């Protein structure tokens, strides 16, 4: 009864696993540098050096 | 890791990759009691025979 | 992070890897390194509730054989980074001790970030607690990330972000 | 044959064996009309396979593992090259042929039953060479005796060593790790160092060289606990005093040369030596860690003319000194104690707040001085008692004025101070400009803020140049502290018992064990006026009378060393 | 080979030596597992990835 093999013993299928195996560097590197603002302010006061 | 990784190099002409043979050179004078013939520096004879 | 044996800064070493007896099953040690514990500031709120939130004013304090030392920082400093300076708990004017705990990420995360403020009502920010590297990893302040994180999208590999493991019964050797 | 009782044997016939139908396997030189003639050889891998012959009750490895265990190892031994020599010079109007074999060990097991071997297993070790050299006219007939050998024979000398087969000194040292250079020349005993041995005929001329075509050398380790004294530990501590870097290779070439007198023939053995190093944990007077480590030295060289059996046993294992006697002894920093550095040169006057990082433990302040002087160096309350080390050969190659070159030199050298950490105390010291100075502070207690004070004392102090002065208060008495080294001073201050310049009473002052002369001040409030001089304390019964309530200070040197520690008197 | 010839020879120069020392300070499995993944990612260069 323990050593017995059903069908969901070897269903390995992961729809997750698939999308990140047929995702490169360059996709990552391509979503990193997408970006919807032509200007994005940042400030910072620092030690008197704004 | 280009630079260091030189192709292995052949052994010894005779083969091997232990140790190679001795030399003796530069007798001493003849002394005036001792004759001083094997008195000389001992000399590695195919350095980097490699 | 682990106390350095003299010098008073935490040195960085490599967690550990099950190596007992299956070669199927593989994790890192979790339990190690210095115990570290967030302590409140100014103790203005009411003691009944002690969860810490957003935003909230802290001592990062860490347990030192017996004593219970402090985390500090150098309150003026030229490079972008630098090693932080744990000594037991004291005042000085040569050192910040108040740090404030943010999350800056949008999406849903476990982590957070520690930022280093001169005061509470200073609007002046130090810089952001993390880790860098010429190897030799250190465990620092750096004025860098102030900006990588409002680069978005938030970077959840970034090194300014922090996870608190307490001891829990889901979790063995 | 045999005296020993039934059983089994490990046997060693020595060295200077030769096989049959071997002699001109090598080939041979021919000199003439006063020519000079030299054939050497090497034996590295080829020229150095053992010759087993075993039998049924022992196996070639039953032989190995037996007489490697108890002899020299021939496995690790035939492994590093070693070279021998050989030189003949023929006479005038005359031709000379010499020719040359090799030379074995040969290493036997018996089994002995009612006084008679029953069995031999026979093991031949190459060793090194042997050169015969004969003058022959043209067509003479020589004996077959002279290139044939039809039976092995001994040559060097007849031998014999059988194995059954089992189935005080006062030492003034303060407490710390020390490594003792006890000397070079070490050898093992039972021939188990031994290159080999080489026979010079007469008017012949012999060498052995280790050319050192191999790095590879082998250093011995003897811990007590292996704990704390490793292998790794201890070589790391000799790289701190001694600076050795090679532990495992080595670089440097040795030859032993014999010149044969025309009379009579000698026998020249070589064996490797090894340079002894201790490193101890000296405590209270007593040791309690102790690590031997011998490192490979460049040899040793014997030199024996040559002269029934006398069955002999093989001696206890161990060592044996050769060289001369010798005995450096070297401080170390020890690495578990924390090391706090001081940047800025000591001027005039210094304040310094102990760290808490310390966490209350032992540790080492390293500082020095911005111009030679004579400083004094307290703490708050005079508590606890420090102890001074200066730093070997600090101070000699990078300097900086003002700032502090830390030379990372861990060869220190005690000055003075007290192991104990209940007493109170300071020191008076010299101390020079550029040359680093280590402080032990000892394992505090009390939370309070201490603080480590230094003062330039330029005034009649300075007459206590490396002193440890402590201050036996609350007279109202045998006082002992540790006994400085030979030579070095110790002083007592103490304040006398209403004071009026009226008031005077008799004191007595003697050594109970150590003799010493020593001279007494009085204080003035800074001003030191002497009392006295010459001053024996060896249990002497003179007294002194002194004024009530005037502060003294008495200063012993150490004339003769006979107790660990010294008890005073008052 | 080099482990037990290379190192203890004292007759030959350290070019060869210390280079095969870092030679083999390497394994095989980091040379098969180095590809030019690993590159895209460490200079942020996009390329071809199917």
């Amino acid at each position: 009864k323990l050593n017995t093999f059903m069908n969901i013993d070897f269903e390995f299928f992961d729809i997750q696993s698939i999308k990140d195996l047929i995702t490169s560097e360059t996709d990552l590197i391509k979503e990193e540098k997408e970006s919807d603002y032509n200007l994005f302010l940042f400030t910072l006061q620092e030690d008197n050096n704004k | 890791l280009i630079s260091t990784a030189i192709p292995f190099p052949y052994g010894y002409i005779g083969g091997g990759y232990y140790a190679p043979n001795m030399i003796t050179f530069g007798s001493a004078p003849k002394s005036n009691k001792k004759l001083n013939s094997l008195i000389s520096s001992t000399i590695p004879f195919p350095y980097a025979g490699y | 992070i682990k106390l350095k044996k003299d010098s008073p800064v935490g040195e960085i070493l490599t967690r550990s890897k099950y190596n007992q007896n299956s070669k199927y099953i593989n994790y890192r040690d979790l339990y190690i390194g210095e115990k570290f514990i967030i302590r409140r500031k100014s103790n203005s709120q009411s003691i009944n509730d002690d969860i810490v939130r957003k935003e909230d004013y802290i001592y990062l304090d860490f347990f030192n054989l017996n004593q219970e030392w402090r985390v500090y920082t150098y309150k003026y400093f030229k490079k972008e980074e630098e090693k932080l300076f744990l000594a037991p708990i004291s005042d000085s004017d040569e050192f910040y001790n108040t740090i404030q705990i943010k999350e800056y990420d949008e999406q849903p995360t476990y982590s957070c970030q520690l930022l280093f403020k001169k005061d509470e009502e200073s609007t002046d920010e130090i810089g952001l607690i993390g880790i860098h590297r010429e190897y030799k990893d250190y465990f620092c302040i750096s004025k860098w990330y102030l900006k990588e994180v409002k680069r978005k999208p938030y970077n959840l590999k970034l090194g300014c972000n922090w996870q608190f493991i307490p001891k829990d019964e889901g979790w063995t050797e | 044959t045999i005296d020993l009782a039934d059983g089994n044997y490990v046997v060693s016939r020595g060295d200077g064996w030769i096989l049959s139908r071997q002699n001109q396997i090598l080939g041979g030189s021919v000199i003439s009309n006063g020519s000079t003639g030299i054939v050497g050889d090497l034996r590295v891998n080829d020229n150095a396979i053992p010759y087993y012959y075993p039998t049924p009750s022992f196996n070639e490895e039953y032989i190995k593992n037996n007489i490697q265990t108890v002899f020299a190892n021939f496995t690790e031994a035939n492994q590093i090259p070693i070279g021998f020599e050989f030189s003949k010079t023929a006479p005038s109007n005359k031709n000379l042929y010499m020719y040359l074999q090799y030379t074995y060990i040969r290493y036997e097991i018996i089994k002995v039953l009612q006084h008679e071997i029953i069995e031999r297993a026979v093991l031949y070790v190459p060793s090194l060479g042997y050169v015969k050299s004969i003058e022959f006219n043209p067509g003479e007939k020589i004996n077959k005796d002279f290139y044939f050998l039809t039976n092995d024979k001994c040559i060097l000398n007849e031998q014999f060593l059988y194995k059954k087969i089992l189935e005080q000194r006062v030492l003034p040292y303060s407490n710390g790790l020390y490594v003792i250079n006890k000397g070079d020349g070490y050898i093992r005993t039972n021939d188990k160092d031994l290159i080999g041995t080489l026979l010079i005929e007469a008017g012949s001329s012999g060498s052995i060289i280790q050319p050192r075509l191999r790095n590879t050398t082998r250093p011995l380790f003897t811990t007590s606990n292996d704990a704390k004294f490793s292998q790794q530990y201890t070589e790391e501590r000799l790289k701190d005093a001694f600076n050795v870097q090679l532990f495992n290779t080595s670089t440097s070439l040795f030859k032993f040369v014999e010149e044969a007198p025309s009379n009579k023939n000698i026998c020249i053995k070589a064996y490797n030596t090894y340079e002894k190093y201790e490193l101890i944990d000296y405590q209270n007077g007593s040791i309690v860690n102790k690590a031997e480590y011998y490192l490979p030295s460049l040899g040793y060289c014997e030199v024996t003319n040559a002269p029934e059996v006398v069955k002999t046993q093989v001696a206890e294992d161990g060592f044996i000194q050769n060289g001369p006697e010798e005995e450096i002894v070297v401080g170390v920093i020890d690495p578990s104690e924390n090391i706090q550095e001081i940047n800025t040169a000591i001027s005039d006057n210094y304040t310094y707040n102990i760290p808490g990082i310390v966490n209350n433990n032992p540790f080492y302040i390293l500082f020095t001085v911005n111009t030679t002087g004579i400083y004094k160096i307290n703490a708050q309350n005079n508590l606890p008692s420090l102890k001074i080390y200066e730093a070997i050969g600090s101070g000699n190659r990078n300097f900086q004025s003002g700032n502090l070159c830390d030379d990372d030199i861990k060869a220190i050298n005690y000055i003075t101070g007290f192991d104990s950490p209940n007493a109170k105390s300071y020191l008076v010291v010299l101390l020079n400009k550029d040359k680093n100075y280590y402080i032990r502070v000892p394992q505090t207690s009390s939370n309070i803020e201490n603080q480590i004070k230094f003062k330039r004392e330029e005034g009649d102090l300075r007459n206590l140049m490396n002193s440890s002065v402590n201050i036996i208060d609350n007279l109202n008495h045998y006082y002992t502290r540790q006994s400085p080294d030979v030579h070095d001073y110790i002083s007592y201050e103490f304040t006398i018992p209403n004071f009026n310049n009226k008031d005077t009473s008799n004191i007595r002052l003697y050594t109970s064990y150590n003799q010493g002369i020593g001279t007494l001040f009085r204080v003035t409030e800074y001003n030191l006026i002497n009392i006295q001089q010459n001053l024996n304390l060896l249990n002497s019964t003179k007294s002194i009378r002194l004024l009530n309530g005037a502060i003294y200070i008495l200063k012993v040197e150490v004339t003769e060393l006979n107790n660990y520690n010294i008890k005073l008197h008052i | 080979i080099y482990e037990t010839q290379i190192e203890g020879n004292n007759a030959i120069g350290n070019d060869i030596k210390l280079r095969l020392k870092q030679k083999f300070r390497i394994n095989i499995n980091d040379i098969w597992e180095l590809n030019l993944n690993y590159f895209s990612k460490e200079f942020s260069i996009m390329m071809p990835d199917r």
